[PDB]
C-alpha cells in the first residue's frame, strides 16, 4: 500500500538533532494504532508505517523497556 | 493612630557618627566628606590644602574630564605647582577635633 | 588619627571561626551522606551559629554603641547588602532554569508531558494562594513599621514588625504543613525535584529573612534604631521583599503555570 | 590646535619670558621633549638664553644633549643644529657636550 | 493600575496601617476561609510503581534510608507501594 | 669599572650554549628515545597479511 | 603597635637567610610534592 | 522596657584598649573560647576523619 | 628603580648554595616516588 | 650625595632622556671651591674652563646622555645562563628516561612498523595529500 | 587516520570535511596575518630611540581599529554559516544506523530490516595482528555502504560518550535518554577511525570507532551474515 | 665648511610609523598571494585532480585484494 | 600579636599577602599536577598504569590553577594590595569580610585535597557533568567533596566581589569619578560584577548535582525526566564570565606595566580601555553554549552562538591595538616586567585567535574535545593569565617586600619560561588538527612526536618554576632595600613608600573638583 521502505524519511515535525520524540511518537502510534485495530477487530496491518518507522529509529533497548513497562501497567505514554 | 520613643540622631548618635553630624551643622569637614573647590591656583591665590601633619598628597585633575591624575606629596613651607599643570597648593597645617 | 569618615575594624577571630565553620558543615555533611554520623555536621552548625551570634553583635556594638556609622559607612553597607540580593536573586535563577528546562519539553520517562504521568499537584487556589496573601499581607506591615520607625512611633513600629513576623512564621508552618499533606515527594522524578529544592530553598530564605526581623524587632525593642539611622532595619526588610518576589515568581511557575 | 609656526612662536615666547624661574625652564624643557619633533633652533637659542638669565650653565649642555636625543637615529639633525646656534653658543660661551667630552660613554 | 480606591495625598505610616488592616488582613482572613474549608483529605490514588517515580539511586541519610524526609504513610507509596 | 657581564659575558654564553646544545643532541640520538617519526621517504613497507 | 617596615610585613621571618631558605623549601616543597604523595597513595590503595 | 543604649555606649567607649569582641566582658571572653575550642577542636576531627576514610575499610 | 647596596649580601658561592638546595626541594621527594612507581604499581 | 629611605617623599634626582632636567642637582652640598665656582658662573661663561665647565655640569646631573644611554653585556649573562637551566633540564629528562619510563609498546618495532605501513598503504591512509599521496603505486616506491 | 608528524586535518574522505579544509585555510591564513602583524609592531614599537610621549588622541585611530576586526570577522562567519546550514540541509538517508555508548565499548543497531546488532570493542595491544594499530582496532567494524547518505543515531546507555570520526568531520555527543542525529557519507571505500570523545571514566582513550566503507552488494551480504 | 642643509626635524616617528605600517599592508598582500597559491589552491588543485578519474570500485578492489576488509576477502 | 596579625587580619596589604602566598603554594600543587600529565603522556604506553588516577590528576590540577592560584593571586592578591592604594582609601569597605574571603580557601583547598585521597578520587573532568559524576559511576565522598570545595571557594569569590564592588564605587576621593580611577582597579570591578552574578548560578547547579547525588532528585538523571545537558548549560554559564574572570585582571595589570615601562604618564585611549573591558565583560554572558556545539543543538542555535562569540574580538582588540600604542613613542625600559607583558600581548592574541577558530562551530565539530581546545586555552588562559601575574609580581615585589629582585636572574627566568611554555603547548595544536582527543591517557602511535616534544617542554617551565623560587629567596636573603621609584605622579600605590605603613590614608589625598 506504497511500500519500497528503505528507512525512516525526513519528518518536518523533528527536523532538528534531537530525534528522541520522533522515535517515541512512532512508537506511540504504533501501538495506539494497533490498539485501535485489535480492539475494533480491525487489521494490524495498517499499523505498519508506524512499525517500520519507530523500529528504524529507536533504541533496541528503549522499544523493549517501554514493551515491559506496558506489559508491566507502569508505561508512562497514553495508548 | 501615632505616638513617641523612638531616639533622634540628635539624642543618641555618637562617636564619629556624631562628630560627622555635628560638623555638617556648622558647615565645616573635618572629616574630608566633601570634594574641596579649586581656587585660580595662581602663586598670589594657591590652593589651601589642609593638613593635620607637615605634608599630604594632593591628585591633580588637570583639566576637567582628564581620566589622568598626577599625584604628589605636598609640604609645609613654600608653595609647590603640579608637575603637570602648574596649578599652585600651600599647605595649611594642623589640628582637629580639641 | 584617621581624617576619613570610614570605619578601621579591630582584629577579629569570627572570619576564621566562620571559615571553619564552613569546613565543618560540609565536610560533616559529607560525613552524614556517606559515613552515616552527624557529628561533625552538628560542629559545624553550632559553631556557624556562634559565629554569626559574636560577628553581628560586634557590628551592633559598632555602630549603635560606638558610632562607627557615619553616612560613608551607611552607603557601603547599602550597596554591601543590594550586591548580596542580586547574587540571591541569581541563586535562585539558577533553579528557575532547572524547573523551565525540565517542564517545557517533557521527556518520554514522564509520560511526554506536565506534569508527568503520575503526578497530582496541590491546588494552586488553595493553600499556594493562602501563602501568596499571607506574604503580601507581610510586605503590607513591614512597610507600615518602616514609616512608624521614621515617624518615631516607638509602640506602632513594634505592632507593624511584630505582625510581619506573625506573617513570616505562618507562612513557615503553612508550608511546613504543605510539605507534609502532599502527595508526591522530592524523589518524584525532576517535578518533586524541583518543587522541593526550590521551594525548600525558599523556605529556608524565609526562615533567614524571619530571624532577620525579630533580630530588628529585639533591638527596636533595645531603642537602637534612631528615626533616621537604621539600616538594620532597611536591609531587612529589602531581604524581605526579595523574598516575597521570589515566592510570586515560585507561585506563577510552579504551582500555577506548571500545574 | 596650530601651525608649525605658532607653536615655536608659543616657546619662543615661553624661554623668552625674562624672569623666567628654575621649576620654568624644567618644566618647559621636559614638557617640549615629549613632542614628535626636534625643537627649531630659535627655541633652543630661547632656552639656553633663559640658562643664561637664571644662571646655570649645566642646563644649557644638557639642552644640547636632549637636542642629540630627540633626533633618534636621524644623525644630520643635531650638527645641523649646532651649526645654526654657533652664534649664540659663542656669545654666551656654551660649550657643546662633545666639545666637553661628554659624548663619550 | 491605580488599583480602584484613592488616596495618594501622602503614603506615611497611618496610610500603610489603613492598608494592613482594611486590604492585607482581610485578604488573609478571606483566603484562610476559602483553603480551610477546601480542606479535608482527598481520596488517595491507586497505586502504580512508575519508574520515573519514588527514585531511589542512593538510600537517604535516615531512617531505614528508604523514607522521605516528610513521609506521609497516608500519601506517600514507597516504590512497592503504600504502607501496611 | 667592569660589572659580572663585562667580566663573565662571554664565558656564560659561550659555555651555556655548547652545554646545552651536547646535552639535548645527547638525549636526543642515545638514549633510546623513539621520536617516531614520518615512515614516508624511509621505511620500506612490509608484507603484513 | 606592629612592626613595619621591609621584611616585617610578612608572616614569616627573613632574619637569617638560612632559616628562610629551610622554610621556603618546606613550603613550597611540600605543594610541589603533594600530588606526587597523593598519585603515590591512590597507586597503593590497589 | 527604657532606653539603656548611654550606658552601652559609655561601656563599649571605655579606653580599655579591648578589642570590640571582647569590650563587652568576662562573658565575651568565655564564648570567644567556646567558639574558638569547637571550630579547633571540629578542624583536628575532620582531619582525623579524612585519615580514616582514606584508606580501604576492606 | 634605585635602590640601597645590600644588606646581607649573597655571594655567587651563597647562590650556588640557594639554588642547589632550592632545586633538590622540588626535585628529589618527587624524583623518589617517580623512581619507585613500580613498587606502588605492583603492590 | 646619600639617599635614605626617610626622604621618600622628597623631589629625588633621575637620570632619564626623557625627563632631561631633574627636580633636583645631583650635588646638594658644595666645597668651598665648588661655591666659588658658582660664583664664577654669574660671569661670563666664556671664562670659564673646559674643567670648570665639565664640573659645573657634573655638580647638576650624575650622568650625561651618552653614559645613561650606553648599551651593556647583560645580554650575554641572560642568554648563556637560559641555555645553561635549558641545558640542565635535559639532564632531567635524561634521569627520567633512564629510571621512570619502562619500555615502549612493541608497535613501535621496526619490522611491525614497516607492516603497519604496508597496511596504511594497503587501506590508502591519506590518498589525497597526507600520506599515500606521497607513495607511487606504479613504482612501487615513496614519490622522489 | 592520523600519521606520524602530521601537522594538519586528517586527509577528507566527505564532502563536508573537503569544505570544511578549505574553510580552515581561509581563517587560518587570517589568523597567522593578524598574529603575525602584532608580533611585527611589537617589534616596530620597540625599535626606535625616537619618542613622543605626551598625550595622544584615540579617536581616529580606533574607528580603523573596529571597523577592520568587524569586516574580517564578517569575512569568516560568510563561508563559516555557509558550512553550517549546508551541513543542516534535508538529506533523504538510504539507511539509520544506531550506536550506543557504553563504558568502554560501542555497539551497533542496523534495525530498519533485520534485527542487527553487535558490541564493538578495541583490540589489546597483547592481541593485535601484526601491522595493525594500537588503540584502534575493533573487533568488529562499522561495516557501511560507501557513496551512500547513511544517518546515524548516536545515544549512551550509561555516562555521556561521544561519537567522532574525524576524517569524515563527525562528532556527535552520545547522552543517555536522548537520540542525537547525524548524517554521514563517505566518497571513497577504506576503513576510517575515530575515539571517543566525551571522558567516561578510566577506559575513554580506548574505546575507539572503526567504519569500514564498501560497495553496497558487500554491505547486504555482510548485513545477511551478522544476523 | 659648507653648511648643513636644514633637515626633516618634526613628526619623525609618525613619519616612521607611517611607513612601516604601509610596508607590513604590502607585505600582507604578499602574503596572502603565496599562501592562497602555496596552501589555499593547493588543497582545491589536490582534491580536484585526485577525484577527477576516480574510480572507487577499483580503489575498493585494490583494497579488498590487499585483504584488508572484515566484509570482502 | 601574630595570631592577631596574620589570623584575625583586618588590613587589605596583609590579607592582600597572605592570599599572595597561598596562590603561590598552589601554583607548585598546580604545577606538579601538570608534571604528572605530561609524564604519562611524555612517551606512548601507561606510566601511572591506572587511568582513573590520570583523570583524578587532571580535573585537580584544573581545578588547583583556576580556583587557587589564579583568582586568589591576581584579585585576593593584586586586588587587595593594590586597589584601595590606587584610589587613596584607607583598606577595604568590608575589612573583616575581607578576611573570611582568605580563610575559606585553605578549608576549600583541603576538601579538594581530600576528594583525592577518598575512594578513586573524583576522575570527572573540572566540568563535573554527570553522568559520569553522579552516585553510579562516581559512587562515594569524592565528587561531592570536589562539589563542597567549589561551594566554600564560591562564597569565597561572591563576598570578595561584594567587597571590591562596594570599594571601588564608594570609597574614592570625592573628586574622582570612575572615570579618574586607573585600568587595574576598573578591571576588578568588572571581574567582581561577573563573579557576582556567574558563581550563584554554578552554585545552583552543582548543588543539583549533590542532590542528585544524595537525595534522589533528578534534575540530570533521565530516568526522573531530567536531563544531562541542563547541567552543562548551568555549568558553561558561569564557566564563561569564568574565564574572562581569570584574564581582566591580568588586562589590567598589562595596562599598567606597559604604561609604566613605556615611560608614560598613561594607558594610550583610556576609556577605549573601559569601554573594551565592559564590552567583553557583557559578551562574555550570552556565548557560553560555545561549550556545547557537538551535544546535539538546532542549527540556529549554532549560528548564534558563533556570531556572539566572534564579536568579543572587536573589543579584545581595542585592547591589544592601545597596548601597542601605549609602547609607540616610549622611551622603553627593558625591564624584566615589561617582558612579561610583551610576551603576554604576542601570546595572548595566539590563544584569542584560536579562540576564534573554535567560535566557528562547523569547525569546531572536528576541533571540540581534542587537544586544539587544550592549545587554545593554555595560549590565552595559562600563559595569558601566567604571565600576567609574572610580570605584575616582578613588578610590585618591591612595593609589597621593601626589597629588590635582580633583575639578571628575573629576565633569566622569563627567557626559561618563555621557551618552555611554547615547547608545551605550541605542537599540541597539530595535535589537535590531527584528531587526537584531550583527557586521554594514552595515544595511537601516530601522536608520538608532538606529544613527546610537549613532555620535554613541560619540565623546561618546571626549571623556570624552581628558578623563580630562588629568585625570591635571593631578594630576600640579600635586602636590598629601595630607594626611589619613578613615575609615582601617576602610580599612587607607590607613593606611601617601600613597603607602605600598615595604614595608608589615614589621611585622605585631597584633590580638588575646580
Ligand atoms: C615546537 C615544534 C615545532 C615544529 C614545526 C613544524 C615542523 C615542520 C615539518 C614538516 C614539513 C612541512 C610539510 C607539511 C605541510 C602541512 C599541511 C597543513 O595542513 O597545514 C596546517 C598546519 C600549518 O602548520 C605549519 O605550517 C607549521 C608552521 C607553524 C606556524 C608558524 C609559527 C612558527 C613557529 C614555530 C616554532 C615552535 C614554537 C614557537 C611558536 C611561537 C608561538 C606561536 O597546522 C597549523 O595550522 C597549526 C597552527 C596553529 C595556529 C596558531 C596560529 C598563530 C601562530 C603563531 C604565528 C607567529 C608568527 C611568527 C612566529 C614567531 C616565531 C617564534
Ligand atoms: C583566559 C581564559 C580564556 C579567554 C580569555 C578565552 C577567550 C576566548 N575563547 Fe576560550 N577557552 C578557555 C579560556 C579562555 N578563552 C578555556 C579554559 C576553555 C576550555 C574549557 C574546557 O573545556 O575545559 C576555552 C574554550 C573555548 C571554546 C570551546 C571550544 C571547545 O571546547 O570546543 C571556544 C569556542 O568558541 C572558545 C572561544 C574563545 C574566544 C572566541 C575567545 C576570545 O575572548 C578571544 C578574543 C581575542 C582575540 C581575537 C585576539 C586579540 C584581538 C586582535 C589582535 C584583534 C583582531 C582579531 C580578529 C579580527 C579575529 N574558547
Ligand atoms: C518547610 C520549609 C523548608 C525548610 C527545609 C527543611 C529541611 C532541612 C534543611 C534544609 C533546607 C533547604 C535546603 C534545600 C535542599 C534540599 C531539599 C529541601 C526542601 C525540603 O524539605 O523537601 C523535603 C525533602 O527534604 C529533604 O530531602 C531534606 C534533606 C535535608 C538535607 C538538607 C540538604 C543538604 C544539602 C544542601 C546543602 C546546600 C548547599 C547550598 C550551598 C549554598 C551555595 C553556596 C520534601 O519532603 P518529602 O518527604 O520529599 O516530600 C513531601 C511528601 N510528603
Ligand atoms: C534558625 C536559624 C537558621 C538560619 C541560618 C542563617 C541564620 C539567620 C541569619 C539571619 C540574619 C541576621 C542578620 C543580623 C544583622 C544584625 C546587625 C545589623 O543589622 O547591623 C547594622 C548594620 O547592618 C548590617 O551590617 C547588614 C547586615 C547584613 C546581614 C545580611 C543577612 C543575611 C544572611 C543570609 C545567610 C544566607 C545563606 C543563604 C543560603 C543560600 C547596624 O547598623 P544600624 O542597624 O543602622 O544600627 C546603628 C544605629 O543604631 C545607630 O543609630
Ligand atoms: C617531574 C618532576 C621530577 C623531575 C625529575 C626528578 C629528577 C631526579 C632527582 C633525583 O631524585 C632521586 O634520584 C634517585 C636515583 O637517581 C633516587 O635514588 C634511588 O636510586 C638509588 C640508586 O639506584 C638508590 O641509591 C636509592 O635507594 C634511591 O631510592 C631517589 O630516591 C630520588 O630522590
Ligand atoms: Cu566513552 Cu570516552
Ligand atoms: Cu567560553
Ligand atoms: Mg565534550
Ligand atoms: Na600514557
Ligand atoms: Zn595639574
Amino acid at each position: 500500500k506504497i511500500k519500497n521502505y528503505q528507512t525512516a524519511p525526513f519528518d518536518s515535525r523533528f527536523p532538528n538533532q534531537n530525534q528522541t520524540r520522533n522515535c517515541w511518537q512512532n512508537y506511540l502510534d504504533f501501538h495506539r494504532c494497533e490498539k485501535a485495530m485489535t480492539a475494533k477487530g480491525g487489521d494490524v496491518s495498517v499499523c505498519e508505517w508506524y512499525r517500520r518507522v519507530y523500529k528504524s529509529l529507536c533504541p533496541i533497548s528503549w522499544v523493549s523497556t517501554w514493551d515491559d513497562r506496558r506489559a508491566e501497567g507502569t508505561f508512562p505514554g497514553k495508548i | 493612630a501615632s505616638g513617641g520613643g523612638v531616639p533622634t540622631d540628635e539624642e543618641q548618635a555618637t562617636g564619629l557618627e556624631r562628630e560627622v553630624m555635628l560638623a555638617a551643622r556648622k558647615g565645616q569637614d573635618p572629616y574630608n566628606i566633601l570634594a574641596p573647590k579649586a581656587t585660580s591656583g595662581t602663586k598670589e591665590d594657591p590652593n589651601l590644602v589642609p593638613s593635620i601633619t607637615n605634608k599630604r598628597i594632593v591628585g591633580c585633575i588637570c583639566e576637567e574630564d582628564n581620566s589622568t591624575v598626577i599625584w604628589f606629596w605636598l609640604h609645609k613651607g613654600e608653595a609647590q605647582r603640579c608637575p603637570s599643570c602648574g596649578t599652585h597648593y600651600k599647605l595649611v597645617p594642623h589640628q582637629l577635633a580639641h | 588619627h584617621q581624617t576619613h569618615a570610614y570605619h578601621m575594624v579591630n582584629p577579629s577571630p569570627w572570619p576564621l571561626t566562620g571559615a571553619l565553620s564552613a569546613l565543618l558543615m560540609t565536610s560533616g555533611l559529607t560525613m552524614w551522606f556517606h559515613f552515616n554520623s552527624m557529628t561533625l555536621l552538628m560542629i559545624g552548625l553550632t559553631t556557624n551559629m556562634l559565629t554569626m551570634y559574636q560577628w553581628w553583635r560586634d557590628v551592633i556594638r559598632e555602630s549603635t554603641f560606638q558610632g562607627h556609622h557615619t553616612p560613608a559607612v551607611q552607603k557601603g553597607l547599602r550597596y554591601g547588602m543590594i550586591l548580596f540580593i542580586i547574587s540571591e536573586v541569581l541563586f535562585f535563577t539558577g533553579f528557575f532554569w532547572a524547573f523551565y528546562h525540565s517542564s517545557l519539553a517533557p521527556t518520554p520517562e514522564l509520560g511526554g508531558c506536565w506534569p508527568p504521568t503520575g503526578i497530582h499537584p496541590l491546588n494552586p487556589l488553595e493553600v499556594p494562594l493562602l501563602n501568596t496573601s499571607v506574604l503580601l499581607a507581610s510586605g503590607v506591615s513591614i512597610t507600615w513599621a518602616h514609616h512608624s520607625l521614621m515617624e518615631g512611633d516607638r509602640k506602632h513600629m513594634l505592632q507593624a514588625l511584630f505582625i510581619t513576623i506573625t506573617l513570616g512564621v505562618y507562612f513557615t508552618l503553612l508550608q511546613a504543613s504543605e510539605y507534609y499533606e502532599a502527595p508526591f515527594t522530592i524523589s518524584d522524578g525532576v517535578y518533586g525535584s524541583t518543587f522541593f529544592v526550590a521551594t525548600g530553598f525558599h523556605g529556608l530564605h524565609v526562615i533567614i529573612g524571619s530571624t532577620f526581623l525579630i533580630v530588628c524587632f529585639f533591638r527596636q525593642l533595645k531603642f537602637h534604631f534612631t528615626s533616621n539611622h537604621h539600616f538594620g532595619f532597611e536591609a531587612a526588610a529589602w531581604y524581605w521583599h526579595f523574598v516575597d518576589v521570589v515566592w510570586l515568581f515560585l507561585y506563577v511557575s510552579i504551582y500555577w503555570w506548571g500545574s | 590646535h596650530e601651525t608649525d609656526e605658532e607653536f615655536d612662536a608659543r616657546w619662543v615666547t615661553y624661554f623668552n619670558k625674562p624672569d623666567i624661574d628654575a621649576w620654568e625652564l624644567r618644566k618647559g624643557m621636559n614638557t617640549l621633549v615629549g613632542y614628535d619633533l626636534v625643537p627649531e633652533p630659535k627655541i633652543i637659542d630661547a632656552a639656553l638664553r633663559a640658562c643664561r638669565r637664571l644662571n646655570d650653565f649645566a642646563s644649557a649642555v644638557r639642552i644640547l644633549e636632549v637636542v642629540k636625543d630627540k633626533a633618534g637615529p636621524h644623525k644630520e639633525i643635531y650638527p645641523y643644529v649646532i651649526q645654526e646656534l654657533r652664534p649664540t653658543l659663542n656669545e654666551l660661551g656654551i660649550s657643546t657636550p662633545e666639545e666637553l667630552g661628554l659624548d663619550k660613554v | 493600575a491605580s488599583a480602584a480606591k484613592g488616596d495618594h495625598g501622602g503614603t506615611g505610616a497611618r496610610t500603610w496601617r489603613f492598608l494592613t488592616f482594611g486590604l492585607a488582613l482581610p485578604s488573609v482572613a478571606l483566603c484562610t476561609l476559602n483553603s480551610w474549608l477546601h480542606s479535608g483529605h482527598r481520596e488517595r490514588p491507586a497505586f502504580i510503581p512508575y519508574h520515573h517515580l519514588r527514585i531511589r539511586t542512593k538510600p537517604f541519610s535516615w531512617g531505614d534510608g528508604n523514607h522521605t524526609f516528610f513521609h506521609n504513610p497516608r500519601v506517600n507509596p514507597l516504590p512497592t507501594g503504600y504502607e501496611k | 669599572a667592569p660589572d659580572f657581564h663585562d667580566k663573565y659575558g662571554n664565558a656564560v654564553l659561550a659555555s651555556g650554549a655548547t652545554f646545552c646544545v651536547a646535552v639535548w643532541v645527547y638525549m636526543a640520538t642515545q638514549i633510546g628515545i623513539e621520536w617516531n617519526p614520518s615512515p614516508v621517504g624511509r621505511v620500506t613497507p612490509k608484507e603484513w597479511r | 603597635h606592629y612592626e613595619e617596615g621591609p621584611g616585617k610585613n610578612i608572616p614569616f621571618s627573613v632574619e637569617n637567610k638560612w632559616r628562610l631558605l629551610a622554610m621556603m623549601t618546606l613550603f613550597f616543597g611540600s605543594g610541589f610534592a603533594a600530588p606526587f604523595f597523593i598519585v603515590r597513595h591512590q597507586l597503593l590503595k590497589k | 522596657f527604657e532606653n539603656r543604649v548611654a550606658e552601652k555606649q559609655k561601656l563599649f567607649q571605655e579606653d580599655n584598649g579591648l578589642p570590640v569582641h571582647l569590650k563587652g566582658g568576662a562573658t565575651d571572653n568565655i564564648l570567644y573560647r567556646v567558639t574558638m575550642t569547637l571550630c579547633l577542636g571540629g578542624t583536628l576531627y575532620s582531619l582525623y576523619c579524612l585519615g580514616w576514610a582514606s584508606f580501604p575499610h576492606k | 628603580i634605585t635602590a640601597k647596596p645590600a644588606k646581607t649580601p649573597t655571594s655567587p658561592k651563597e647562590q650556588a648554595i640557594g639554588l642547589s638546595v632550592t632545586f633538590l626541594s622540588f626535585l628529589l621527594p618527587a624524583g623518589w616516588v617517580l623512581y619507585h612507581l613500580d613498587n606502588y604499581k605492583k603492590s | 650625595s646619600v639617599v635614605k629611605s626617610e626622604d621618600y617623599a622628597l623631589p629625588s634626582y633621575v637620570d632619564r632622556r626623557d625627563y632631561p632636567l631633574p627636580d633636583v642637582a645631583h650635588v646638594k652640598n658644595l666645597s668651598a671651591s665648588q661655591k666659588a665656582l658658582k660664583e664664577k658662573e654669574k660671569a661670563s661663561w666664556s671664562s670659564l674652563s673646559i674643567d670648570e665647565k665639565v664640573e659645573l655640569y657634573r655638580l647638576k646631573f650624575k650622568e650625561s646622555f651618552a653614559e645613561m644611554n650606553r648599551s651593556t653585556n647583560e645580554w650575554k649573562t641572560v642568554v648563556g645562563a637560559a641555555m645553561f637551566f635549558i641545558g640542565f633540564t635535559a639532564l632531567l629528562l635524561i634521569w627520567e628516561k633512564h629510571y621512570v619510563y619502562g619500555p615502549i609498546p612493541h608497535t613501535f618495532e621496526e619490522e611491525w612498523v614497516a607492516k603497519q605501513t604496508k597496511r596504511m598503504l594497503d587501506m590508502k591512509v591519506a590518498p589525497i595529500q597526507g600520506f599515500s599521496a606521497k607513495w607511487d603505486y606504479d613504482k612501487n616506491e615513496w614519490k622522489k | 587516520m592520523a600519521y606520524p608528524m602530521q601537522l594538519g586535518f586528517q586527509d577528507a574522505t566527505s564532502p563536508i570535511m573537503e569544505e570544511l579544509l578549505h574553510f580552515h585555510d581561509h581563517t587560518l591564513m587570517i589568523v597567522f596575518l593578524i598574529s603575525s602583524l602584532v608580533l611585527y609592531i611589537i617589534s616596530l614599537m620597540l625599535t626606535t630611540k625616537l619618542t613622543h610621549t605626551s598625550t595622544m588622541d584615540a579617536q581616529e585611530v580606533e574607528t580603523i581599529w573596529t571597523i577592520l576586526p568587524a569586516i574580517i570577522l564578517i569575512l569568516i562567519a560568510l563561508p563559516s554559516l555557509r558550512i553550517l546550514y549546508m551541513m543542516d540541509e534535508i538529506n533523504n538517508p538510504s539507511l539509520t544506523v544506531k550506536t550506543m555508548g557504553h563504558q568502554w565499548y560501542w555497539s551497533y543497531e542496523y534495525t530498519d530490516y533485520e534485527d542487527l546488532s553487535f558490541d564493538s570493542y578495541m583490540i589489546p595491544t597483547s592481541e593485535l595482528k601484526p601491522g595493525e594499530l594500537r588503540l584502534l582496532e575493533v573487533d568488529n567494524r562499522v561495516v557501511l555502504p560507501m557513496e551512500m547518505t547513511i544517518r546515524m543515531l548516536v545515544s549512551s546507555e550509561d555516562v555521556l560518550h561521544s561519537w567522532a570520526v574525524p576524517s569524515l568531520g563527525l562528532k556527535t555527543d552520545a547522552i543517555p535518554g536522548r537520540l542525537n542525529q547525524t548524517t554521514l557519507m563517505s566518497s571513497r571505500p577504506g576503513l576510517y577511525y575515530g575515539q571517543c570523545s566525551e571522558i567516561c571514566g578510566s577506559n575513554h582513550s580506548f574505546m575507539p570507532i572503526v567504519l569500514e566503507l564498501v560497495p553496497l552488494k558487500y554491505f547486504e551480504k555482510w548485513s545477511a551474515s551478522m544476523l | 665648511s659648507t653648511a648643513l642643509a636644514k633637515p626633516q626635524m618634526r613628526g619623525l616617528l609618525a613619519r616612521r610609523l607611517r611607513f612601516h605600517i604601509v610596508g607590513a599592508f604590502m607585505v600582507s598582500l604578499g602574503f596572502a598571494t603565496f599562501y592562497k597559491f602555496a596552501v589555499a589552491e593547493k588543497r582545491k588543485k589536490a582534491y580536484a585532480d585526485f577525484y577527477r578519474n576516480y574510480d572507487s570500485m577499483k580503489d575498493f578492489e585494490e583494497m579488498r585484494k590487499a585483504g584488508i576488509f572484515q566484509s570482502a576477502k | 600579636m601574630f595570631i592577631n596579625r596574620w589570623l584575625f587580619s583586618t588590613n587589605h596589604k596583609d590579607i592582600g599577602t597572605l592570599y599572595l602566598l597561598f596562590g603561590a603554594w598552589a601554583g607548585m600543587v598546580g604545577t606538579a599536577l601538570s608534571l604528572l600529565i605530561r609524564a604519562e603522556l611524555g612517551q606512548p604506553g601507561t606510566l601511572l598504569g591506572d587511568d582513573q588516577i590520570y583523570n583524578v590528576v587532571v580535573t585537580a590540577h584544573a581545578f588547583v590553577m583556576i580556583f587557587f592560584m589564579v583568582m586568589p593571586i591576581m584579585i585576593g592578591g593584586f586586588g587587595n594590595w593594590l586597589v584601595p592604594l590606587m584610589i587613596g582609601a584607607p583598606d577595604m569597605a568590608f575589612p573583616r569580610m575581607n578576611n573570611m574571603s582568605f580563610w575559606l580557601l585553605p578549608p576549600s583547598f583541603l576538601l579538594l585535597l581530600a576528594s583525592s585521597m577518598v575512594e578513586a578520587g573524583a576522575g570527572t573532568g573540572w566540568t563535573v557533568y554527570p553522568p559520569l559524576a553522579g552516585n553510579l559511576a562516581h559512587a562515594g565522598a569524592s565528587v561531592d567533596l570536589t562539589i563542597f570545595s567549589l561551594h566554600l571557594a564560591g562564597v569565597s569569590s561572591i563576598l570578595g566581589a561584594i567587597n571590591f564592588i562596594t570599594t571601588i564605587i564608594n570609597m574614592k576621593p570625592p573628586a574622582m569619578s570612575q572615570y579618574q580611577t586607573p585600568l587595574f582597579v576598573w578591571s576588578v570591578m568588572i571581574t567582581a560584577v561577573l563573579l557576582l552574578l556567574s558563581l550563584p548560578v554554578l552554585a545552583a547547579g552543582i548543588t543539583m548535582l549533590l542532590t542528585d547525588r544524595n537525595l534522589n532528585t533528578t534534575f540530570f538523571d533521565p530516568a526522573g525526566g531530567g536531563d544531562p545537558i541542563l547541567y552543562q548549560h548551568l555549568f558553561w554559564f558561569f564557566g564563561h564570565p569564568e574565564v574572562y574572570i581569570l584574564i581582566l585582571p591580568g588586562f589590567g595589570m598589562i595596562s599598567h606595566i606597559v604604561t609604566y615601562y613605556s615611560g608614560k604618564k598613561e594607558p594610550f585611549g583610556y576609556m577605549g580601555m573601559v569601554w573594551a573591558m565592559m564590552s567583553i565583560g557583557f559578551l562574555g554572558f550570552i556565548v557560553w553554549a560555545h561549550h556545547m556545539f557537538t551535544v546535539g543543538m538546532d542549527v540556529d542555535t549554532r549560528a548564534y552562538f558563533t556570531s556572539a562569540t566572534m564579536i568579543i574580538a572587536i573589543p579584545t582588540g581595542v585592547k591589544v591595538f592601545s597596548w601597542l600604542a601605549t609602547l609607540h613613542g616610549g622611551n622603553i625600559k627593558w625591564s624584566p616586567a615589561m617582558m612579561w607583558a610583551l610576551g603576554f600581548i604576542f601570546l595572548f592574541t595566539v590563544g584569542g585567535l584560536t579562540g576564534i577558530v573554535l567560535a566557528n562551530s562547523s569547525l569546531d565539530i572536528v576541533l571540540h574535545d581534542t587537544y586544539y581546545v587544550v592549545a587554545h586555552f593554555h595560549y590565552v588562559l595559562s600563559m595569558g593569565a601566567v604571565f600576567a601575574i609574572m610580570g605584575g609580581f616582578v613588578h610590585w615585589f618591591p612595593l609589597f617586600s621593601g626589597y629588590t629582585l635582580n633583575d639578571t636572574w628575573a629576565k633569566i627566568h622569563f627567557a626559561i619560561m618563555f621557551v618552555g611554555v611554547n615547547m608545551t603547548f605550541f605542537p599540541q595544536h597539530f595535535l589537535g588538527l590531527s584528531g587526537m582527543p584531550r583527557r586521554y591517557s594514552d595515544y595511537p602511535d601516530a601522536y608520538t612526536m608532538w606529544n613527546t616534544i610537549s613532555s620535554m617542554g613541560s619540565f623546561i617551565s618546571l626549571t623556570a618554576v624552581m628558578l623563580m623560587v630562588f629568585i625570591i629567596w635571593e631578594a630576600f636573603a640579600s635586602k636590598r632595600e629601595v630607594l626611589t621609584v619613578d613615575l609615582t605622579t601617576t602610580n599612587l600605590e607607590w607613593l606611601n613608600g617601600c613597603p607602605p605603613p600598615y595604614h595608608t590614608f589615614e589621611e585622605p589625598t585631597y584633590v580638588n573638583l575646580k
